[PDB]
RNA sequence: GGGAUGGCUUGUGGCGGCCAAGCGUUCAUAGCGACGUCGCUUUGAUCCUUCGAUGUCGGCUCUUCCUAUCAUACCGAAGCAGAAUUCGGUAAGCGUUGGAUUGUUCACCCACUAAUAGGGAACGUGAGCUGGGUUUAGACCGUCGUGAGACAGGUUAGUUUUACCCUACUGAUGAACUCGUCGCAAUGGUAAUUCAGCUUAGUACGAGAGGAACCGCUGAUUCAGAUAAUUGGUUUUU
RNA sequence: CGCGGGGUUAAGGUGCCGGAGUGGACGCUCAUCAGACACCACAAAAGGCGUUAGUACAUCUUGACAGCAGGACGGUGGCCAUGGAAGUCGGAAUCCGCUAAGGACUGUGUAACAACUCACCUGCCGAAUGUACUAGCCCUGAAAAUGGAUGGCGCUCAAGCGU
């Protein structure tokens, strides 16, 4: 068969003789069936069903409110900026996150054991949080590498939000300025929550009052990269 | 359609996986190394084994170089392990041998050297038409 | 489901002492935390609560409103 | 809330006899006689008027009051069955293989038996036995039609449902394969 | 042969539900905080890898099932261009392939992070992060999946036309008897009605002449205006006339 | 942890315990269900197993490969001298059997 | 022990750390333009600079190609092209006239055929042995990346009997 | 009564009339009473009554109320 | 001389903004806020970017359990014509296999197949056997150390050896009720499984290519219980 | 808190195990493993055509809710677009007449029409209803792995829940 052959069959021969009445009876039984599903389903299936019914009820109430209310930009932009997708756009020199949870050194460092005996030497420590190692990085040789910063936990870029411009751009990390828990953590370059980092803001188009281009600024990490797998930062402007 | 043929009575299987049989056609191969048997069941540790009339998957260990790098369906036409037919006769051939076929049953070669089994001839009409002795 | 013909493992309603003690400790910690959060709560609260009033199915609500008018008039006359 | 008193009324035609004892309702008419055991429902039967049967429930809940409507409709259906009867007309349609329907009456059991052959070319013979008191005839006025008549509406409709469900199409597109036996008409014999 | 063997293309939400239900049900779900950290890492790494493998199987099936327009005969390639807008076709399939690659990259990254996670809570957060990012990538494919499902249904109902066989190609204006001629000579079920453009797609029937199989192609009508003004329905006929080496039967109603 | 490769259990638990039978003579556990509309007949007999031998059978089994062909089958011989009937037992039905 | 992880208020957090002038940007762009490669000079310390503002942009064909798909989707959404609510009536053609269509069909048939003979010129086969997968193991490449991360100088060794064969690009 | 029929909500333009239609009919009849010399009462029983439009169009000088 | 997190977990990311039914507030108009939505994280490409063992697993042999169902049984839906499927529901009755690779996180390949589903009973420390994490004493090689020696490490060789006890389990006897024969059946256990071929039928369906099913018939796979006429094997029939 | 006898209680209990009530009054609940030592978590402003008690707003003999019998029209095939598109593939407007009332249309349908249907209105009938929230009890609101636990039997106008 070719093209709309089922539609052609419906035109030529119709449907089954009980199809209309059985569809009407099933649509009439939908109310009892939905109540039975609400009172009898179990587990994750029941939870998903209840959530999706909650969504349907919210959408239906919105539609009814709109049908009741049938009988009744923000920032000034030029003509060439009209009809485009524009952002909504919403002394004490305090950072947005002045205090975070402190990290102990046993949480930061785990002991790496070495040796072939049953008793092991335990002088090596491994950093368990994401770090920034900076450019031109070569690891110390293994005989003198006390602190291990694994390559899988190294980050070079972060999602930085400008609070005023209401934009989020992925920017390269320039340096780690201050880890709030320990200067040793700052020296190792650990990227945790509340950390002040230096970011490249060339893509944000910031121009100083004298006409120079500001390509390096400060951001604060607002997330937990060890839990999220990404670094989220807010510019300190 | 998989290669296991229907209407086959139970017989003693004499060729497990890893057996090398002779190659009874003129396709250019000299021997066939069994790596699988079509229609084999599932049982712990049991080697899949075939008999006369069964389709196996086989590699070529010696013969023409263009047949050495491919896996071919084959039909076992002779086996050396004795087996019984429904007429009460126990019998065996002096060697193990098969012929290379396609999955549909037609042979790659054009002639068969030596006899073929009655089971193989009855199950595969192309082998029965290319057999000089049905035996 | 085939619950009647083939029931599954029963869910025990018999408690354990460890779970009872843990639940009691968590309830005490939760009520202390609610007291602390209510103390630290910055939500606005009115000095006078919104009174619901007199129910409509009360058959003498009209006479109650008459009494309220008469009492307010008498209080205004006295003051 | 428990309702102190609730009642329903059923009129009885002139040629209809009704006898109720221990909630066992027997209704006899020109066409025959029917029985129904209603002892699973708490109801007080009475003769409120000449030719009117009264149904009462005392100190009952909403569920118990609502059950009296079902009892009323059941007794009215028995009365209609013994007065006018019930008739279901069914049609069998086909595309290529003509459906062969044979109707016989089993002498030992006293029930009708319907044999269906060549349903979409199938070699099996479908056999469906009617409820007692239900007569099946192949219609002569219309093409490919069965008529099931009786005094019991439940028996007639259930026999029609069994014939409808025995010819089920499996593992085929039902938008394309339209073959089957369907209830085409419901009504009274008279 | 045809294109009826393409598996059904779900929506974004159905895709997410299918993948997450496979992850939830075909794998164990109970893990304890008191277990070994290697056991916890293996549990969550297996969850992430299984989710990615299910996504990869579905996306690869979608990519390998649909026709490749560069590998078709010019008639089939230009017919698919007329019917489905080859640009939109290639864009949707490229989005599918890009999402598959991105999901594999996220799986590799989060498996690498799960190698170094130190607790069940951190492992759970990393697993949820990976599956949430995959769900976001699938949610960004709402329109191409619907478009590809419609294209799949039309391709399944498309007739099979061999471009290198004996072919009688019937063309002309509407309402001149093309479908009547094709119904007379072949067994094809093409409608015959008195209004213009009754036939809106290519139909094909078959006849036997001197023990040989001939295919006959019924076409929509063609009007007298240039190719920039011709629509898709007439351009099916124009594509058939341009790319099929056949015998043209141009019908005239005098 | 779970078993890595599935395999069915050895032997059937339906034939437990694998002990010696309590009697040398076999026991009919169940006789056929009685139909009073049938004529009277005896449901069982005794014999003594003598040995085995070989036959050739001309097979009439339509649909089989050995149809209209000779087949060799193993058979068992049971020596059956005629029994002697010496008694009659009556059984009633009780709520204990 | 858990420390007090606190950040003091400071005016330095809200200032620019690195600035650059337009003249310096022009000088660095000219240096980038005239930069050449010398095998006998090595890089010892990179200069921290805005490469995004210094290096040149991509080619115009690449810039158009990276946005053609999004541009076509913005011009015509998927729902207006095919489906129950599609409004597409005029197809997009690579030809304008009937003569151009005839020439295009001839060239398309020639190209289809030529691709067919090229593919022709270019039972299941036995699987490739696992011995030929040596040197591709995750453990081996973990070792390689560990050595690369540890080393300053990398001696890449080439067999003289097959140097380009043994080169690792 | 938790077990009840779910009322369908109509997403249609025309709403129920209510008391203002009754008041409008009152005002229309009471304002057309003094303008006319005669008031006939007519009956159309068990009829489709779609030809009252034609009757109204033919008797353009008269006023017809069918409320 | 001591010592050897837990009614946890599961399917849907984080940060930032906006909207928001609702909660509060209506001497302040702030503050919480689901459902959502927007930003950051290849025209079906590329294959010249594999990113760190402190955490150790295996294998047989055998039994049982869970369901979060791969297959088999039934059912609902989809342009589902047919065929092959896909999504989902009830369902653990019954199955779920060889094999290759130890330059190595042994995990991935190839095949047969109805299908080659996932877990628990250890790994919330732990005497069946046997390879790796693995490590007494002998020995080289690399790194460190003036050295004794220690390790970033790599390699080789290397001592634990019950059961006759109680219980459990599998079988076997048995006192008291004279001995024996024929029986009943409470209770416990319980069993079959899947595929193929002939016919239906080149039929329904289909433009063509292709292409079923119910009834009927015959074999085979896995399992189970027996048996020795025949064919093999076994020989102290010495 | 010495060793004993008699009496009375506390906490907890009185269907049987188990001493003491199948005690009394008024209600609520039926669970496909209810509940009986709950407060914590799952868990939400959560899902229920389960069952009662309330609150607020609204309709109603000038006839409310439900039904049945009928009407559902005219400018008009409104504008643009489309091969075709007439309320019903789309984009935007969405007014007037006749009105008792009828949308520049709620769905089915046609290639387009036609046809059917809904909103709304009239006739018949006959007295109470409708919506949204709140409080009780009930169901769901996630579970693994030997066979088991309100302590056990069992209990349904309780031997459950509130006083
Ligand atoms: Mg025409």
């Amino acid at each position: 068969p070719q093209n709309e052959y089922i539609e052609r069959h419906r035109k030529l021969h119709g449907r089954r003789l009980d199809a209309e009445e059985r569809a009407r009876k099933k649509a009439a039984r939908e109310g009892h069936k939905n109540s039975e599903n609400a009172q009898n389903l179990r587990g994750l299936r029941a939870k998903l069903y209840a959530k999706q019914r909650h969504a349907q009820k919210i959408q239906m109430r919105k539609a009814i409110k709109q049908h009741e209310e049938r009988n009744v930009p923000s920032d000034p932009i030029p003509s060439y900026l009209l009809d485009r997708a524009n952002p909504t756009t919403a002394a004490r020199f305090s950072v947005p996150i002045p205090k975070v949870r402190g990290i102990s050194e046993e949480e930061m460092f785990k002991v790496v054991k070495t040796g072939k005996k049953t008793h092991k030497k335990g002088w090596k420590r491994i950093v368990t949080k994401p770090t920034f190692v900076g450019p031109d990085f070569t690891r110390r040789p293994v005989k003198y590498e006390r602190f291990i910063r694994p390559m899988g936990l190294r980050y070079k870029k972060a999602n930085v939000t400008h609070p005023t411009l209401n934009v989020t751009v992925q920017l390269p990390i320039l340096s780690v300025k201050k880890n709030p828990s320990n200067p040793l953590y700052t020296q190792l370059g650990v990227l945790t929550k509340g950390t002040i980092i230096e970011v490249n803001v060339s893509d944000l188009g910031i121009v100083t009052a004298s006409g120079k281009i500001a390509w390096g600024r400060y951001a604060q990490i607002t997330n937990n990269p060890e839990n999220d797998g990404c670094v989220n930062a807010v510019l300190l402007v | 359609k998989r290669g296991a043929p229907g209407g086959k009575l139970k017989m003693t299987l004499g060729l497990p996986v890893g057996a090398i049989m002779n190659c009874a056609d003129n396709s250019g191969a000299r021997n066939l190394y069994i790596i699988a048997v079509k229609g084999a069941g599932a049982r712990l540790n049991r080697l899949p084994a075939g008999g006369v009339g069964d389709m196996v998957m086989a590699t070529v260990k010696k013969g023409k170089p263009e047949l050495r790098k491919k896996v071919h369906p084959a039909v076992i036409v002779r086996q050396a392990k004795p087996w019984k037919r429904f007429d009460g006769v126990f019998l065996y051939f002096e060697d193990n041998a098969g012929v290379i076929v396609n999955p549909k049953g037609e042979m790659k070669g054009s002639a068969i050297t030596g006899p073929v089994g009655k089971e193989a001839a009855e199950l595969w009409p192309r082998i029965a038409s290319n057999a000089g002795v049905v035996m | 489901a085939g619950t009647i013909n083939k029931p599954k493992k029963p869910t025990s309603k018999r408690k354990t002492t460890r779970l009872r003690a843990k639940i009691s400790k968590r309830a005490a910690e939760k009520k202390r935390k609610e007291r602390k959060l209510a103390r630290k709560n910055p939500e606005w609260r009115s000095k006078l609560k919104k009174d619901p009033g007199i129910p409509n199915l009360f058959p003498y609500k009209e006479r109650l409103l008459q009494q309220i008018e008469e009492e307010r008039i008498r209080r205004k006359e006295e003051l | 809330m428990r309702y102190i008193h609730s009642e329903e009324t059923i009129p009885v035609p002139e040629n209809v006899k009704v006898s109720i004892k221990s909630r066992l309702v027997t209704v006899e008419g020109p066409r025959g006689k029917l029985q129904k055991d209603l002892s699973h429902i708490a109801v007080n039967f009475s003769v409120v008027k000449k030719g009117v049967i009264g149904l009462e429930i005392h100190h009952g809940s909403r569920k118990d009051v609502a059950a009296l409507r079902t009892v009323r409709t059941i007794i009215n259906n028995m009365i209609i069955g013994v007065t006018k009867g019930f008739k279901y007309k069914m049609r069998y349609v086909y595309a290529h293989f003509p459906i062969n329907v044979n109707v016989e009456k089993n002498a030992e059991t006293g029930c009708y038996e319907v044999e269906i052959r060549n349903f979409i070319g199938e070699k099996i013979v479908r056999k469906v036995v009617m409820a007692p008191g239900v007569e099946v005839e192949i219609s002569k006025a219309q093409k490919d039609e069965l008529i099931l008549s009786g005094n019991s509406l439940e028996a007639v409709s259930q026999s029609a449902a069994d014939i409808q469900q025995i010819c089920k199409v499996r593992n085929k597109d039902i938008r394309k394969f339209l073959d089957g036996i369907y209830v085409s008409e419901k009504g009274n014999i008279v | 042969t045809g294109w009826k063997d393409i598996p059904p293309v779900p929506t974004a939400q159905e895709f997410i539900d299918i993948v997450l239900s496979r992850t939830q049900r075909r794998l164990p779900t109970q893990i304890r905080p008191g277990f070994k950290i290697s056991r916890i890492r293996a549990f969550y790494t297996r969850k992430v890898k299984f989710t990615q493998e299910t996504c990869s199987e579905k996306f690869g099936a979608i990519i390998s099932s649909f026709p490749v327009l560069s590998d078709q005969h010019p008639f089939h390639r230009d017919l698919m261009n007329i019917l489905y807008d080859a640009d939109h076709f290639k864009v949707a399939l490229g989005q599918i392939s890009t999402a598959k690659n991105l999901i594999e990259t996220i799986s590799r990254d989060y498996v690498r992070l799960l190698k170094y996670a130190q607790s069940l809570y951190q492992c759970k957060q990393l697993k949820r992060a990976a599956l949430g990012r995959m769900a976001t990538l699938i949610k960004r494919l709402k329109d191409p999946l619907i478009y590809l499902d419609q294209v799949r249904q039309h391709l399944a109902r498309l007739p099979d036309i061999n471009p290198t066989t004996r072919t009688l190609l019937v063309a002309g204006f509407p309402n001149v008897g093309k479908s009547s001629f094709v119904r007379s000579v072949t067994r094809a079920d093409t409608p015959v009605e008195p209004y213009a453009f009754t036939t809106k797609s290519l139909f094909v029937g078959h006849l036997d002449y001197k023990y040989l199989r001939y295919q006959v192609i019924d076409t929509p009508g063609i009007l007298d205006h240039p190719l920039e003004e011709m629509n898709t329905i007439e351009m099916q006929s124009v594509t058939a006339l341009a790319h099929l080496r056949a015998a043209v039967l141009y019908f005239m109603d005098i | 942890s779970h078993r890595k490769y599935e395999a069915p259990r050895h032997g059937s638990l339906a034939f437990l315990p694998r002990k010696r039978a309590a009697r040398h003579r076999g026991r009919v556990k169940s006789f056929p269900k009685d139909d009073p509309k049938k004529p009277v007949h005896l449901t069982a007999a005794m014999g003594y197993k003598a040995g085995m031998t070989t036959i050739v059978r001309d097979l009439d089994r339509p649909g089989a490969k050995a149809h209209k062909k000779e087949v060799v089958e193993a058979v068992t011989i049971i020596d059956c001298p005629p029994m002697v009937v010496v008694g009659l037992v009556g059984y009633i039905e009780t709520p204990r059997g | 022990e858990v420390p007090k992880a606190v950040i003091e208020p400071n005016r330095k957090w809200f200032t620019n750390t690195r600035v650059i002038s337009q003249d310096t940007l022009q000088s660095f762009r000219e240096a980038m333009a005239e930069k050449q490669k010398d095998p006998y000079t090595v890089l010892l310390k990179s200069n921290k600079l805005p490469m995004s503002l210094i290096r040149d942009g991509p080619k115009l064909e690449d810039g158009l190609k990276k946005h053609q798909a999004k541009m076509t989707i913005e011009r015509e959404p998927f729902s207006e092209t095919f489906g129950p609510k599609a409004q597409r009536k005029r197809p997009k053609l690579s030809f304008n006239t009937v003569d151009e269509l005839a020439g295009y069909s001839e060239q398309s048939l020639d190209s289809y055929h030529a691709r067919l003979e090229e593919k022709k010129l270019l039972s299941v086969a036995t699987a490739k042995e696992a011995i030929f997968n040596k040197g591709t193991s995750k453990r081996i490449w973990n070792e390689l990346y560990k050595v690369i991360d540890s080393s300053d100088v990398i001696l890449h060794v080439l067999d003289a009997r097959d140097p380009l064969g043994t080169r690792c690009r | 009564p938790k077990s009840k029929r779910a009322r369908v909500y109509h997403l249609t333009q025309v709403n129920k009339k209510g008391r203002e239609a009754k008041e409008r009919l009152f005002s229309n009849i009471r304002e057309t009473i003094p303008k006319y010399q005669h008031c006939f009462v007519f009956s159309v029983d068990n009829m489709r009554n779609n030809y009252l439009k034609d009757v109204r169009h033919e008797l353009n000088d008269c006023r017809i109320f069918f409320g």
